[PDB]
């Protein structure tokens, strides 16, 4: 039962950077059956290599795959901007086979602080007994980020969700959103609601709030 | 060319079953093997089991032996994935793939490898009932009336099941529009919220509206977003 | 190996 070991899960290069993974198989992976795929957000997979390092027509030779037993390794030579997505090696050395998690590979760009916003909930909304306060962390980078909820000052932790967005193709950054969700009471025993942000572009923390019904 | 058509997606309740469907066309069908590959939201890919269709030769991952079995009707050329007991765990993009050829052309030596693949079939397994969302907007802040960018939205609350899609003005704007990635909420039913920034300037001359659309439910809202 | 058996098929009929 073959475990493949991809590390880093993510790594942060520059464009036309070489780029270089690694797959680790617990055991041989039998006649080096290893194979690499590429898939970007929203499609599916993409055979790059297969057979340890052959590459299948239609593939670009900026990629290379070499290595054997229980060492592999897939090269990027130059990475073009469509170059930027996730990586899977697959070992299909016996009947059953097996993928390894992945490697993600993003663009590194210059720090980019967050614009902050935050959007009290809807009078349309507050009706139906539910109070979503969103906050939202526009076009940063790096992907690390820090936003804590405080009612009335008082730290909030477990009521809220956030999501973050691919790394834009354009520009290179990231957008996450967090969404503080309290009942209608609840939501009514509070004055202040405020949303603090922490990032690497930041010299302070942000801090963004209004006053309910204000 | 080998190209693979996949059944459409699916909404199964838990303990039920499900069969996706997968005609492939553009070479032959018989001598080459054809897997089905799973992946989960946000999650990497499962490799759950195959069959080459000459001999009905399967060949399944024990994680599964017992729920899943996997069919091939060599008069169609089409490769079937049936999955019983059916669990939110199960919940997935399901992939079938089949293995590439040597150099060129398409009759050479299989490669094991999966060079084609389906378009995928998403199967959603949950107890929730079909329901389009409420869509709440998020007005832009008055703490930014003039100098800088203004920021505005919708909220797309408890829909079911996935997916749904956002525009902005029929589609006109586009230019820094962010639709986050849905969250499951405990209540079984989906949430995202639609943002974009546009210059402060704005707010008083051009009117913002997001089109939201959930075909589950034949549903389709127009909200428009102002101070 | 089951991901061999197509090779095989391939080679016995080649």
């Amino acid at each position: 039962e073959i475990v493949l070991t991809q590390s880093p899960g993510t790594q942060s290069l520059s464009p036309g950077e070489r780029a270089t993974l690694s797959c680790r198989a617990s055991q041989s992976v039998g006649n080096n059956k290893l194979a690499w795929y590429q898939q970007r957000p929203g499609q599916a997979p993409r055979l790059l290599i297969y057979g340890a390092s052959s590459r299948p027509s239609g593939v670009a030779d900026r990629f290379s795959g070499s290595g054997s037993g229980t060492d592999f390794t897939l090269t990027i030579s130059r990475l073009e901007p469509e170059d930027f997505a996730v990586y899977y090696c697959q070992q299909y050395g016996q009947s059953l086979s097996t993928f390894g998690q992945g490697t993600k590979v993003e663009v590194k760009r210059t720090v980019a602080a967050p614009s902050v916003f935050i959007f009290p909930p809807s009078d349309e909304q507050l009706k139906s007994g539910t109070a979503s306060v969103v906050c939202l962390l526009n076009n940063f980078y790096p992907r690390e980020a820090k936003v804590q909820w405080k009612v009335d000052n008082a730290l909030q932790s477990g009521n809220s969700q956030e999501s973050v967005t691919e790394q834009d193709s354009k520009d290179s950054t990231y957008s996450l959103s967090s969404t503080l969700t309290l009942s209608k009471a609840d939501y009514e025993k509070h004055k202040v609601y405020a949303c603090e942000v922490t990032h690497q572009g930041l010299s302070s923390p942000v801090t963004k709030s209004f006053n309910r019904g204000e | 060319q080998v190209q693979l058509v996949q059944s459409g997606a699916e909404v199964k309740r838990p303990g039920s079953s499900v069969t996706v469907s997968c005609k492939a066309s553009g070479g032959s069908f018989s001598t080459y093997a054809l897997s089905w590959v799973r992946q989960a939201p946000g999650r990497g890919l499962e490799w759950m089991g195959g069959v080459i269709p000459l001999l009905t030769i399967t060949n399944y991952a024990p994680r599964f032996q017992g729920r899943i079995t996997i069919t091939a009707d060599r008069s169609t050329s089409t490769a079937y994935l049936e999955l019983n007991s059916l669990r939110p765990e199960d919940t997935a993009v399901y992939y079938c793939a089949r293995e590439g050829t040597t150099g060129w052309g398409w009759l050479g030596k299989p490669i094991g490898a999966f060079a084609h693949w389906g378009q995928g079939t998403l199967v959603t397994v949950s107890s929730a009932s079909t329901k389009g969302p409420s869509v709440f907007p998020l007005a832009p802040s008055s703490k930014s009336t003039s100098g800088g960018t203004a920021a505005l939205g919708c909220l797309v609350k408890d829909y079911f099941p996935e997916p749904v899609t956002v525009s902005w003005n029929s589609g006109a704007l586009t230019s820094g529009v962010h639709t986050f990635p849905a969250v499951l909420q405990s209540s079984g039913l989906y949430s995202l919220s639609s943002v974009v920034t546009v210059p402060s300037s704005s707010l008083g001359t051009q009117t913002y509206i997001c089109n939201v659309n959930h075909k589950p439910s034949n549903t389709k809202v127009d909200k428009k977003v102002e101070p | 190996n089951w991901f061999c058996i197509t090779r095989w098929l391939w080679k016995k009929k080649k």
